[PDB]
């Protein structure tokens, strides 16, 4: 919307690029805001559609997550990097509301920029947003609903299906609902002296393309992706109480410390010194084999020298794997991870307490890839999910689709209070802020009234991607929510409305409780706070100064 | 400007139209590659070689296609190959037609893609039940039944003339690798090829075929009962991880250094002679000094061997790989070796190791092939991988699906009947699936030279009344039944064709906009 | 079957043609109109600021109104040309409010931005504007009060309406002397036939603006002044003005005539014959007693030599637009035949004097009570001020020009737009449909004119609009913003009035300009 | 619009193996039947053409 550029003044000189001041900066900030905003508008909602990005090498990326889309977009505009890093902050902390916080913060900048031309001061505009946000948080606490009179896991099953919507797994969300709920409950641990916490990424995601996505098997235990060192080793271990050895010590021919220079005056010493180099490693592996360990995990590669004794003893060898993956194996099976093998005494020894316990250790071949399936852990339970699709690019989307579903359920069990989703909160916060600021009024009434209509961008965008009539659905959301705000908590009726609306599939107003769509209260909070700081930082900038690179 | 973006942004309905048109062109090239009369496609690689095959897997692999949507069709080729290996051409043709036939709308009806996707998920579930009902189980222990089953993929290839000989090679190769459930893998199947010769003279021989002649002239090239021992360590003198750096004060110490190097290697040779092996195989290089003391005891020396061949040798003779010479024992020595011989061929030498054939570890075997040239060998090798993969599905899944396009047409009839009973808004996406299923048997008519209008009209009428085995004849282009046609195909091949094609179509329907060249 | 090698695909449209469709094309078309509006926002209001524009020819032109501003810059984007057409149509038809029409036309597109982002297609949005524009015009006619009801004077009616257009220009401070000119300029013209070519203003470099004069006569300036000039008296008492369409020359523009004479004595006759033919037409002019001779075509030397002894002033090479302005005030009309000149075709006047200003001499006709024409001589320090005041008086005369045809009192200065907007909000409450939000947006879009009034004045526009809606609650009219008292109040007591053709055409042009671009969802540009 | 859709509905005809020779005869016989049925549907016959 900027034409004629700007006239360079000779009385004003600075090294590097020219300095632009006035309304042109805020006009370019909104122009750069709407550029990244229009990308995530079509990807929001179950009726939304994602976009494709080419890497110039021929490979592409198909994902519905707004964080990955903005991460692949490198913005040269200084204020444009705020919304890019906002999505990376959203999924890292809460894990949900990534597309919404970008669209909410975009409408906050579009309406506030129109208010700056109204001559109201930006700090007064910012004050109106912060005062309205303080009361909006208090309204969120009033609409909280604690799960009660629910049968089994249906509470977590219905909430998990909300994050599965808008993504390729939305059609299969009925089958995938039981896999996500049971995955985070198996990794359940205890910390902070009684506080329940869950690990992130602990559930392994394996990519094997074949069969169908609905046939994906849920392994009652951890699965590790690795290839066997020697093909002569057994791929299946029969019998219970399988001992797993988690070790960071590789078995290889190793050079002595660089600070040592061997000088020998006799040729006869060349036989014993060369033999002892391999003999030192034998002392560590000999005590492990005698302990009866069936599976030996190793962080680093193992030469064929020590792989001979594993075949005779029927011990399965393992080579380089991720360091963070071997930690949860020892914790689940009861083994203790050993970075360097040593004892309190000056003599080397091996204790049976360092060996894990499980029901069985098997290696299953999915397509042409081979992975180990560890089922029936002893000390702590675990889980893994093997995603199946038509091509590897669909599996890349299902990984972020599964990772986003794990973050929503994680925040669900931390706070029992939940709020209805599907544009119900955004429609409820509009009317609550309409009656608000009418008492104070004065100049701040205009800035607060625009903040209420700024949250209307979320429910209106959902109806556009559905190829339906938006004005018909928006007028209904304003009809049920407005009249019920003044209700008195007796004679019932009344507030029984306003708790539901905006169903994109059938285009009708239906109850979200019977539908099952819900959202955790953690995803709603901190989303407007992060969107506010992104709006305040950009709005306060009168002049942008660019320095040419050296 | 802003970031990396814009240029020409394709938005609206034309972005999905470009995805349908580009993906449709993928199946149009291999459209003539389906059926027994299918032609061949010659490919030109940047390396300077030549690839001539009718298999859509190898055709779409070497061809470089630059397009966001069209590359997703290229990835579907390895989906059918790695999971099964048969039907790669059928999946691409089916998935290419589904996107065009099931979603011409949104150009006209303006139906939302997810609404169509919800109907595709219900159509995939009903399509699996129809295949299960038309599938008749077959005995896996019948040798005569497995021969006609392997010829299914052979009928569309060039080896159909040798199909009587080809089924003998594929049946013995899968049965040998099969280990007792009955899990087999092609990593132990050897693809090694012999240039020249007669195809009828090619036979599957147990053991590992080595290209290396014996090292010494006095090494026996004929042994009645060879005893094989595998050594990973080289017979040469190991320098060690750290430098020795001998300081020699007196002139007599230097000669002892070179004298021990002869005795140290001799010490490793004396430990080998304890088990008196007839054939010694070393993974790494061997010194000319170590071969003498091994020849005195009767041991045989060979050239360095790759790691891939060491695993196949241990399975045939039952030997165990022994790295440490001091730990070598008689229990790890391979036995039950039928014959050891070396035949002369102008290109290279060839060493034969025969198995005594008489539960334990799975046996390994190599497939010898005599072609007319080097490129003909690569074509039959791809034909064997497609033919031997058929025997892997019947063993794991005894169910047997109808072939000759009868599977896809049987589903199209059932989808049309339930389309009127379902009604609703999903009737159009659900009924459009049946139109994409009948395109595969329609291709058989176009390649045969018949009239698809009159043949497909009588095929649908005779399908309900006559039987579910009615299909299109490849050679005569007539209406025949698969019962008297004598050729059938496993259900796993048909299940992978329906699942992969539908699951891939749902990915392309969700595309909104396309931006190219963002960054690396 | 193919000809050879490979055949590339043929693109439907010609290579290089820019074509884009969908909702993104309309947003790009609206932003093109808003960007043009940004330059005309500060110009609205008596406190508005001028815009300096330099073209590719380095020709300096300063114009406050949006009609000439859009003429200087060359517009490329098609949607931005729509704002240029409404500015030129408003200028030719009326000439007042050419900037306000662009502000209203672009504001309707701005209020339609959140509607296009929704699921509402542009066809239903145009229906609300077409329905609201019909009711908005009927409200203006109901707020118009006839001036003859109070039985006031007709001269004072045109004075108050002329001072309104003097705002935002350089005349606002000097309007005391300048308004008394243009008001007397329209009264000289016939009430049945009003012409903008007769009021044409000459550009005279130098001088002061307050030194200008108004006389019912006209000035044809001068071109050459051949031999015999500066001897003739430049001050006449009661001269007889004569005009000739025939050219006085000796064989100059006449076609070549071959003359063949076979005798020497006959050659002497043809030489003196040309002297008799030229002096015959000159003698017939003296017989009529005409003291002033005007001509469109150049005047020969012998002509001016003949009238030099008779003191009769003669000036030729006068443009046709100036001569047509002279023939009205001089009574009888040009006779191109010297022998056909009759006494009743000659003109007269009470006084004639030629004075020099800005190193240029001008013949001024004075003392013509029956003159139906008028002249305006403007001065100034800069040459751009002269072009600004000329265009300022041009739009000012159009106020009193359209007022004589139809006399209607309409509020101005944000008073009319706020009253019509409230009447539309009460009508929108009974719609109960998609048009309810469009009419409320249409009434809110009409408030943009009072916005730039307070913004350019330095006062906040939020507090003023809040005081308006509380005041407009009870029945009120002419109530608007006042810049002098700094307080908003009744404009009827301020005597500031505006014609009805300004507000009626502004609503119809803004609606027509808005519905034209919103109906185009795809733009194709070849070459 | 009508001529553009006649080519779009022929997309399924050609895909089924119907030659373009019989396609021309299909539209020609259908066009003659269309013009003959338009006369019976006219309720707006007017002899005035003046008022």
């Amino acid at each position: 919307m900027s034409q004629l550029f700007n006239n360079s003044r000779s009385d004003t000189l600075f090294l590097g690029g020219e300095k632009i001041s006035g309304d042109d900066i805020r006009n370019q900030n909104v122009l750069a805001t709407m550029a990244v905003a229009n990308v995530v508008k079509s990807s929001l909602g179950p009726v939304g559609l994602d976009k494709m990005l080419v890497d110039d090498i021929g490979d592409f990326t198909v994902t519905n997550d707004g964080a990955t889309i903005l991460s692949l977009l490198d913005v040269q505009h200084p204020a444009g990097k705020i919304l890019v890093e906002l999505a990376q902050q959203q999924d890292r902390e809460i894990g949900d509301g990534t597309t919404s916080v970008v669209i909410i913060a975009s409408e906050l900048l579009k309406r506030a920029n129109e208010l700056v031309k109204n001559k109201i001061h930006p700090t007064t505009i910012i004050t109106g947003f912060r005062v309205a946000l303080r009361e909006a948080i208090r309204f969120i606490n009033e609409v909280l609903s604690t799960s009660v009179d629910t049968l089994g896991k249906e509470t977590l099953i219905n909430i998990a299906k909300t994050s599965m919507s808008s993504k390729i797994i939305g059609a299969d969300s009925d089958f995938f609902s039981n896999m996500v709920v049971d995955a985070l409950l198996a990794v359940k641990t205890q910390n902070s002296k009684g506080e329940i916490k869950y690990p992130v990424k602990a559930v392994n995601v394996l990519k094997a393309h074949g069969k169908s996505a609905t046939e994906s098997l849920l392994v009652p235990g951890y699965a590790l992706n690795c290839t066997v060192a020697s093909q002569a080793m057994p791929k299946r271990i029969a019998g219970g109480n399988v001992k797993i050895a988690c070790l960071d010590l590789n078995l290889q021919k190793a050079r002595m410390a660089m600070g040592v220079q061997i000088n020998i005056d006799d040729p006869e010493q060349l036989e014993q010194i060369r033999k002892r180099e391999a003999g030192i490693v034998l002392e560590r592996v000999k005590k492990i084999i005698d302990a009866g360990a069936q599976v030996v995990l190793t962080t680093k590669g193992i030469d064929d020298l020590c792989l001979k004794e594993f075949v005779e003893a029927k011990i399965m060898g393992v080579r380089r794997c991720k360091k963070e993956d071997l930690r949860r194996i020892a914790r689940a099976t009861g083994a203790t991870l050993v970075s360097s093998m040593s004892n309190l005494e000056g003599e080397e020894t091996f204790e049976s307490s360092y060996l894990g316990l499980c029901d069985e250790v098997v290696q299953a071949k999915f397509s042409d890839d081979e992975c180990i399936l560890i089922k029936g852990t002893s000390k702590h339970s675990s889980s893994s999910i093997i995603l199946r699709g038509a091509n590897d690019y669909s599996l890349d989307e299902m990984e972020r689709s599964l990772h986003d579903s794990l973050s929503v359920v994680k925040r669900t069990l931390e706070s029992g209070n939940v709020v209805p989703g599907g544009g119900c909160v955004e429609a409820a916060l509009n009317i609550y802020l309409d009656n608000f600021a009418t008492t104070v009024g004065s100049r701040e009434q205009l800035a607060i009234a625009e903040f209420a209509a700024a949250l209307l961008i979320i429910p209106k965008t959902l109806a556009v991607n559905a190829a339906k009539d938006s004005s018909e659905l928006v007028a209904k959301l304003r009809s049920y929510h407005a009249a019920s705000q003044m209700a008195k908590p007796e004679d019932v009726k009344r507030r029984s409305y306003r708790n539901y609306g905006l169903d994109l599939i059938r285009g009708k107003i239906v109850d979200e409780i019977h539908a099952g769509v819900l959202e955790p209260t953690i995803s709603k909070v901190k989303s407007l706070k992060s969107a506010l700081e992104a709006c305040v930082a950009i709005l306060r900038i009168d002049t942008m100064i660019t320095v040419d690179p050296e | 400007v802003f970031m990396n973006a814009s240029q020409e942004r394709t938005t609206g309905r034309q972005a999905q139209i470009s995805n349908i048109t580009a993906a449709k062109a993928v199946a149009d090239v291999i459209r003539t590659c389906l059926g027994p009369k299918a032609m061949l496609k010659m490919l030109l690689d940047p390396m300077g070689g030549l690839v001539l095959t009718n298999d859509g897997h190898a055709i779409l692999r070497e061809i470089d296609v630059a397009h966001p949507a069209a590359k997703s069709m290229l990835e579907l080729s390895r989906t059918q190959d790695e999971e099964v290996g048969d039907g790669t051409t059928t999946v691409i043709i089916l998935a290419g037609e589904i996107l065009a036939q099931c979603a011409p709308y949104l150009i006209e009806k303006n139906i939302h893609p997810v609404i169509i996707i919800q109907a595709l998920k219900k159509a995939l579930t009903d399509a699996l039940e129809v295949i299960k009902q038309v599938s008749k189980p077959v005995d896996v222990e019948n040798d005569a039944a497995m021969k006609k089953l392997i010829q299914a993929s052979i009928g569309t290839k060039y080896v159909i003339h040798w199909s009587e000989k080809m089924c003998e090679l594929a049946l013995d190769a899968v049965k040998t690798v099969r280990k007792d459930f009955e899990i087999d893998i092609k990593r132990y199947v050897r693809v090694e090829k012999i240039p020249g010769g007669d195809v009828l003279d090619s036979r599957v021989l147990k053991g590992v075929l080595l290209n290396k002649d014996v090292v010494h002239p006095k090494m026996s090239r004929h042994i009645e009962n060879p005893r094989v021992v595998l050594l990973d360590c080289p017979l040469e003198y190991k320098k060690g991880e750290s430098q020795t750096n001998i300081e020699i004060e007196k002139e007599e110490d230097w000669n002892r250094i070179l004298q021990i190097e002869e005795e140290q290697v001799q010490l490793m040779c004396e430990q080998i002679l304890a088990v008196r092996p007839t054939l010694v195989i070393t993974e790494k290089g061997v010194s000319d000094l170590a071969q003498h003391y091994l020849l005195k005891g009767g041991c045989s020396v060979l050239r360095r061997v790759k790691k891939s061949d060491n695993n196949r040798i241990a399975r045939v003779t039952g030997a165990t790989i022994v790295n440490r010479v001091e730990d070598l024992k008689e229990s790890d020595v391979g036995t039950n070796c039928g014959l050891f011989k070396v035949e002369m061929i102008g290109d290279e030498y060839f060493s034969f190791l025969d198995n005594c054939k008489e539960s334990g570890l799975q046996k390994a075997c190599t497939i010898m092939l005599r072609g007319g040239s080097k490129d003909i060998l690569n074509e039959i090798d791809r034909n064997l991988q497609d033919a031997m993969a058929v025997a892997r599905n019947v063993m794991l899944s005894p169910s047997l699906s109808p072939g000759g396009g009868a599977t896809e047409m049987a589903v199209s009839v059932k989808l049309a009947e339930k389309a009127k009973q379902l009604e609703g808004i999903q009737q159009w996406p659900y009924q459009a699936v049946a139109d994409a299923m009948e395109c595969i048997p329609r291709t058989l008519i176009q390649n045969a030279g018949g009239d698809p209008i009159r043949l497909l009209s009588q095929l649908r009428a005779k399908h309900a009344q006559g039987n579910f085995t009615t299909g299109i004849d490849g050679d005569k282009g007539k209406i025949v039944d698969m019962v008297s046609y004598g050729i059938w195909e496993p259900e796993v091949i048909k299940q992978q064709s329906v699942k992969t094609a539908i699951e891939s179509a749902c990915l392309l329907l969700r595309v909104d906009d396309i931006v190219s060249g963002v960054r690396k | 079957m193919n000809f050879g090698s490979q055949t590339p695909t043929i693109v439907v449209l010609k290579e290089g043609t820019d074509a884009s469709q969908g909702k993104g094309q309309i947003i790009s078309n609206i932003n093109a109109c808003v960007a043009v509006q940004e330059a005309l926002k500060p110009t609205l209001g008596p406190l508005g600021s001028d815009i300096l524009i330099v073209t590719s020819n380095q020709k300096t032109t300063i114009s406050n109104d949006g009609a000439t501003i859009l003429k200087l810059l060359d517009v490329v984007h098609p949607a931005a040309k729509t704002l240029v057409d409404i500015s030129r149509a408003q200028d030719a038809e009326v000439g007042d409010g050419t900037t306000s029409v662009t502000i209203l036309a672009g504001e309707l597109m701005k209020e339609a931005k959140p509607f296009l982002e929704e699921g509402i297609s542009s066809h239903l949005i145009m229906k609300g504007y077409r329905k609201a524009v019909s009711l908005a015009v009927e409200k203006i006619n109901e707020l118009a009060v006839d001036i003859t009801s109070e039985k006031s004077s007709g001269r004072e009616l045109l004075e108050r309406c002329a001072r309104t257009a003097m705002s935002s220009k350089l005349i606002h401070n000097n309007a005391d002397f300048f308004v008394k000119m243009c008001v007397d300029a329209v009264l000289s013209l016939d009430r049945n036939d009003l012409d903008d070519k007769l009021i044409g203003i000459k550009k005279i470099p130098g001088g002061a603006m307050e030194e200008s004069l108004f006389i019912n006569g006209v000035a044809f300036k001068k071109t050459f002044s051949y031999a015999g000039f500066e001897q003739q008296p430049k001050k006449f008492n009661n001269p007889k003005i004569l005009s000739l369409n025939v050219e006085l020359e000796l064989k100059a523009e006449k076609d070549n005539a071959e003359v063949r004479v076979e005798h020497v004595e006959d050659y002497q006759a043809i030489v003196d014959a040309e002297w008799q033919l030229i002096f015959e037409k000159l003698r017939q002019v003296e017989e009529t007693g005409a003291n002033i001779v005007l001509s469109k075509l150049p005047i020969g030397d012998l002509a001016t030599q003949f009238f030099a002894d008779r003191n009769i002033f003669c000036a030729g090479r006068v443009s046709a637009d100036d001569m047509n302005r002279v023939i009205q005030a001089v009574g009888g009309s040009i006779q191109s035949t010297t022998s056909d000149i009759k006494p009743e075709h000659l003109g007269t006047c009470a006084l004639f004097e030629e004075m020099q200003i800005g190193s240029e001499r001008y013949n001024l006709f004075q003392g013509c009570p029956q003159a139906k024409t008028c002249t305006l001589l403007l001065r100034g320090g800069a040459e751009q001020v002269i072009a600004e005041v000329e265009r300022s008086l041009h739009d000012a005369i159009m106020i009193v020009k359209r007022a004589l045809q139809n006399k209607l009192i309409v509020a101005g200065g944000g008073a009319t737009e706020m009253e019509v907007s409230k009447c539309l909000r009460d009508y929108s409450k009974t719609i109960a449909g998609k048009q309810q939000m469009i009419i409320n947006a249409f009434a809110k879009a009409l408030e943009v004119i009072p916005r730039q009034l307070c913004e350019n004045a330095g006062f906040d526009a939020i507090e003023i609009l809040n005081k308006l809606r509380l005041a407009h609650s009870k029945g009120e009219k002419w109530y608007g913003v006042v810049f002098e008292t700094e307080n908003i109040g009744d404009n009827f007591a301020k005597f500031v009035w505006e014609p009805a053709l300004v507000k009626i055409n502004a609503l119809n042009s803004a609606t027509e300009a808005t519905n034209l671009i919103l109906s185009v969802d795809e733009t194709i540009t070849n070459k | 619009i009508l001529a553009g859709e006649l080519l779009n509905v022929s997309e399924k005809l050609i895909s089924m193996g119907l030659s373009a020779v019989e396609i021309i005869q299909g539209y020609n016989m259908a066009r003659k039947f269309t013009l003959k049925e338009l006369d019976e549907m006219v309720v707006g016959e007017i002899t005035d053409k003046n008022d």
